[PDB]
Order: structure tokens, then sequence, then C-alpha cells
RNA sequence: AAAGUGUACUUUAUAAAGUCAUUGUAUUGCUUACAAAUAACUAGGCAGUUGGGUCGGCUGCUAUACUAUAGCGCCCCAAGCCUGAUAAUUAGCUAGGCGUAACAGCGGCAAGCCACAGUAGCACAUAAAAAUUGCUACCGUUAACGCAGCAGUAAGAAAGAUUGGACAAUAGCUUAAGGGCAGAUCCAGGUAAGCGCUAAAAUCUUUGUG
């Protein structure tokens, strides 16, 4: 669902600003946390090769 | 006798749950991987990776413990914490906080005796 | 289901297209009608022939030559709505204002003796031309006098009378 | 009249605002009363098809501008125009031609002649 | 793939995004072995039965392996296969659990696997799916229904709880406008497992008065 409304007041402007920032927020924080992950999984995937030489 | 699943799911998601292990009034949380769908105290888990006791003790403190490598290992894998787990994460610094949706609706003014007879009675 | 695209367009137009030609049957319909009734499905027949057009290629005014005679059938009818609505919806019919469509109604109209329905059309028309005749003018003020005088018994013919000659007046 | 379409009105689709237009309103300026009137959102109307059945709807394609500048690379028909909100825009030409009637148009309204919510 | 792509959809004088559709290096796996109650007043069992050859065994779209589960099915060919077999009685299995120095014996609690939803045969549903999906016949009440979902009623039995509150928390379904749904669950009521405390006052507890 969607906000939309006729009427230019403040409550219509209010509505927007505030969904903006949370989408923005959101955004960043997607970026962080993958980046996170995908450097653990190489440190990971490393550890396996060298046990399996080992064996 | 509980032996800990390999195979990973095909048809569904992994995530970090919370399992309810306390009494009466007196909450208690164990963290572990679990498939998504699935009762809540279900014995097939993948591996129990911490714990946590919400109430406040005499220092005033609440106590929260967790495998710190074990925690990275199944976040890359694809596990996906819940909301609370991710605050706890985020408390805790293993991951940045994430941020939560505007709220409009009137907060609730009963939330800790609307489900609680005994003190309506009284009331 | 119409096609997103403009370039598939054409292909849709040719699969099963509607019939378009109407101009047989609005020229029977004309002379067949005798009523209100057949004056209203003369009406639907020009809103269809001008939406068929659509759907061969044309958007110019198809119901423009048999106006006139509609005017005909409507005077000698005695009903004069069905002109006073034409001309509040002219483009959606398909006919095109112009000044002799206006002074072919209003004649009619004042022929008829509705001195109101005449100022009705002859102010709708002020809002498809910008200039309206002078002697159109005058017309219709005889109309309006002659309409006051039938029906001076009736205290609304005489309110709408006074009203119309106020907007005539303004206008 | 064609001069109600200036002004939104509710429960009024585009196909009534395309239909009640001379030629159809090909080569005209629609926008919804939703979008700022400063945002320069409005569709520019190319061709235009009535329905097969309903005689009484109309598929209609052209461009789309937002701030004044094109969003997509061809003609598309137009997804919203069952929704309700929109309103003609003419052009300044245009503007400066209907000065006149939209005064002897606003009076008769004023006065109550017409009715612009039946209409 | 916590991904890419779009002549697609929605929101914007503030825009980042999501929605819908589609896409994976072979595009969702079969087989074998061992163990697990009585039981001979059950001694013969099997003929698609044991093995071999051709053909079939579909849902495409890397290349070879000379066709790469199978008597799984048709036709043909050779006579083999099992023998505490075959037929019966009883039981859901694992395990926590209770007695015992142990060995053994028996099977209330949390959880895992399997089967079923009045009875039986079928269609979908393959890969994670039929209590609350269909078709047919039958049984019991009255064209319909089948509470072995929660509460509750009747009969039977020595003996089986309220026709309660709430989505505040945990888990789940949907949704980018921050909401909606819920007898899972969390709380209360009822019933002498068990565990803890009270059933007497004392300078109005000197952890006081000031
Ligand atoms: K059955
Ligand atoms: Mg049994
Ligand atoms: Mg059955
Ligand atoms: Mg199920
Ligand atoms: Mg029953
Ligand atoms: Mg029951
Ligand atoms: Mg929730
Ligand atoms: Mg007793």
């Amino acid at each position: 669902r969607v906000f939309t409304s006729n009427k230019m007041d403040e409550e219509r402007a209010k509505r927007i600003t505030e969904q903006r920032d949370f989408i923005q927020a959101r955004v960043e924080w997607k970026k962080a946390t993958i980046s996170l992950y995908k450097e653990w999984r190489r440190t990971f995937l490393q550890k396996d090769i060298e046990e399996q030489h080992t064996k | 006798m509980n032996n800990l699943l390999t195979q990973l799911p095909k048809h569904d998601l992994l995530k970090i749950k919370l399992v309810r292990w306390g009494f009466n009034k007196k909450p208690f949380y164990v963290l572990s991987v679990m498939k998504r769908r699935q009762a809540r105290n279900s014995g097939n888990r993948y591996e129990d990776i911490g714990w946590w006791d919400p109430s406040p003790h005499q220092d005033g403190n609440s106590h929260f413990g967790i495998k710190f490598d074990r925690v990275k290992y199944w976040l890359s894998q694809g596990a996906v914490p819940t909301e609370k787990v991710y605050g706890l994460f985020g408390q805790a610094g293993i991951i940045p906080q994430k941020p939560a949706p505007p709220k409009y609706k009137p907060a609730d003014g009963n939330a800790d005796t609307k489900w609680r007879p005994e003190l309506q009675k009284n009331l | 289901i119409a096609p997103s695209q403009l370039d598939k367009l054409e292909k849709f137009v040719h699969v099963r297209p509607p019939k378009t030609d109407y101009e047989e049957d609005i020229k029977q319909a004309i002379s067949s009608v005798t009523d209100n009734e057949g004056l209203k499905k003369c009406l639907d027949l020009f809103l269809t022939n001008h939406a068929a057009q659509t759907w061969v290629g044309k958007h110019e005014y198809a119901n423009a030559g048999q106006v006139s005679d509609f005017i005909k059938v409507c005077e000698k009818v005695g009903s004069s709505a069905p002109l006073v609505t034409l001309w509040q919806s002219a483009y959606r019919y398909g006919v095109d204002p112009t000044v002799p469509l206006l002074r072919s109604s209003a004649a009619a109209c004042a022929a008829l003796g509705e001195g109101a329905d005449a100022a009705l059309v002859l102010l709708y028309g002020s809002c498809y031309i910008v200039n309206v005749p002078e002697d159109l003018a005058a017309a219709v003020r005889t109309a309006l006098e002659a309409h006051e005088k039938a029906q001076e018994g009736n205290a609304e013919a005489l309110a709408k009378v006074q009203k119309y000659r106020e907007a005539l007046d303004r206008l | 009249s064609y001069l109600a379409q200036l002004v939104p009105r509710d429960k009024r689709t585009l196909s009534n605002v395309i239909l009640n237009l001379p030629n159809h309103g090909i080569g005209g300026i629609f926008a919804r009363d939703t979008w700022h009137p400063e945002s320069k959102r409005y569709w520019e109307i190319l061709e235009v098809v009535t329905a097969k059945d309903s005689s009484a709807k109309v598929d209609a394609y052209g461009y789309l501008y937002y701030q004044g500048e094109k969003t997509h690379p061809f003609p598309k028909r137009v997804h919203s125009v069952w929704r309700y909100g929109w309103y003609w825009k003419p052009k300044p030409e245009q503007e400066k031609l209907l000065q006149p009637l939209k005064e002897r148009y606003n009076t008769l309204v004023d006065m109550g002649i017409i009715d612009p919510s039946q209409l």
C-alpha cells in the first residue's frame, strides 16, 4: 500500500520525508552487512582448502 | 539422540531464533540455527550458539553469551536472524544496528495487565 | 486486452474490427423518427458513430452532415431537449460548433415558442463561439418575451425567464 | 462541456476527459490531481482507440514526462486510465484563446445554470 | 540466487527503492548389507514364480561411456528359486523414563521418524503437502453430516479439567506507507504427585528513637 493525497498540506509533506529517510537508512545498512558476510565467506573457504590438503 | 542436521533445506530458509526455556514469568532463551517453518521448541537444529537472560540482576545488567566464531560462519552461509536477534547482535556490536520504520499507531495503554487476568481481578 | 506497445497496435485493430460505417443506419433512423424517444436513439447513434471511427483511424467530425437533418426532425416533432443536450456536449457527439448551426437551433426553438430553451442554446453556444451575433441575441430576447407572455401564469416560468435574461445580459 | 475538464472531479476517469474534447484530445496535456502542480508530471497523448464493446472507454498511447523529461524510450499505453483525478491542462496558446470562454463558463456555473458535478 | 535481466507496474516541486515476469554445468536419487517378539499341536512353499534376450518405461534444448536401478510391463527362451520357508498370534519404532551392586526386566512426561483422519477404491500432489480438497461405492444418523483441532455434551468405565483472557512476549502467514490474521503459544480456573513458606504477641524488631 502507498499514501497519496490531493491536498498539498503539511501532512503530505511529512509522510514523503519520513519515507525517504527510512528507505535510505535501510539501503545503506544492507550494503554494510553483505560486505562483512562476503569477507567472512572467503576466510572460511580458505581454511577448508588448507584442511583438505592436509588430509 | 538429538543428532544435528547436516543437509541444508531445499525449499525453506535458515534462521537464527530464540527458544523459550524459562519458567512461569521467568523467561530464558537459547539461540539456535533452525528451519524457518517448524515448531518453536522443535528438536531439529543445526547448532546451538548462545543464550540470553532478559531480566536484570543485582548489578542492574542483562547477561548474554554467544559463540563469536560460529555466528559469523552461519551468517555467511545465509542464516537470517529474527527481529529480536538483530537487536542483540546490534547492541553486542557483531553487526550494525538495523533501522526500524516510523510508528504512528497509538501505543497500547494496557500492555502488562491486559493479558494477566489476576491483576484485572484486583483492578 | 490492448497491446502495451504502440508498434503492435496495428495488428490489434485489424483483428475482429467492430462495425464502423453507420451512415446508412443514421439516414434511415432520422427519417423514421417521429417522437422524442427516436430522437434519443439518434443521439446514441451519433455517439456510437463518433466513437467507432477511431478504429479506422479517423479523428474528424463524422457527424457533420446529418446535424441539419436532426434539427429539422426535432423542430417538426416539437422537442427541443435533444438539441439542448447536443450543444452541451457538442464535441462528444462529433458535431463541430458553428454559427450557422447555432442560428438554426435558436430559430427552431424560437419557432416552437420555448424562449427559455432558446436562451439555453445561446448560452451554451457562447461557450464554443467567441462572438455571438447581435441579431441572434435580439431574436432570443423576442423569444423570451413571447415565452413570458404565453406562460405568464406560471411563477416558476417567470423566474426561469428572468434568470436567463440576467444571464444573457451579464454574458 | 469540454471546459468542465479543467478542474479535477471525483470519480472522473481519463476516458471521460479524453472523449469530451475536440479531436479526442490528441496532442493534449493531462495529469492527475495527486501530482504536485510544480512537479512537471503530465502525459502527452499521441493515439486513442475506443473500447471494442463499451464504446465509452478509451485506450490511450503517449509519453510520460517527469521534471520535463521523458521517462521511457518508446510510446506506451496509459495503464492508469481507470484511476480518478485526471484533468485537462491546456497549453499557453490555448489558455489565451479560451480566456473569455472560461469566464463565461464560470459565470454560468456561479449562477447555477451549469452543474459541473452532473457533467 | 542476501543475485542478474525488462519498450512491464507503483511512488517522487523531497527517490532511494520495491512490486510483477523470467533466468542455475548438466537443473529436486536410487541401490545394497547387518540387527530388532512369540511361533513345529504351522512342513512343505513358489509358475511372473528364479534367470536370460528384443521392445516399452514421455515431459526436450554439453560431449563420451555400445543404453548406464529393477520381472517394473508385453513377447519369446531355459527350468530354476526358497526350505525354521510358508501360514498364524501379538505390538507403532527409537529413546527419555522406573526397579536392580551389576547383568537382566518392564514401557506415563521433553524430542525424532513412520502411519492415519467413519470404511474402501481412485484423481490431483512430482520435490517439502491433503483433518479443515475433489470423484465413486458402502456404514451410522438425518439432499446433508462424521470434533482422534480448542472448550463442551451423552453413554460406557473403579477412575478422564473451564462451553475462560490476550496477541503484551517467543515462533509463524501476508504487506515496503509500519498495518492485518491466529484455541500454536503466553497467562488465569479446576484436580491432597512433588518442592518452599505462613497459621501468637512481645519496649510498635537498637538495621530503632532522636
Ligand atoms: K485409511
Ligand atoms: Mg495396534
Ligand atoms: Mg480414508
Ligand atoms: Mg500439514
Ligand atoms: Mg469421530
Ligand atoms: Mg476435544
Ligand atoms: Mg511478530
Ligand atoms: Mg486418597
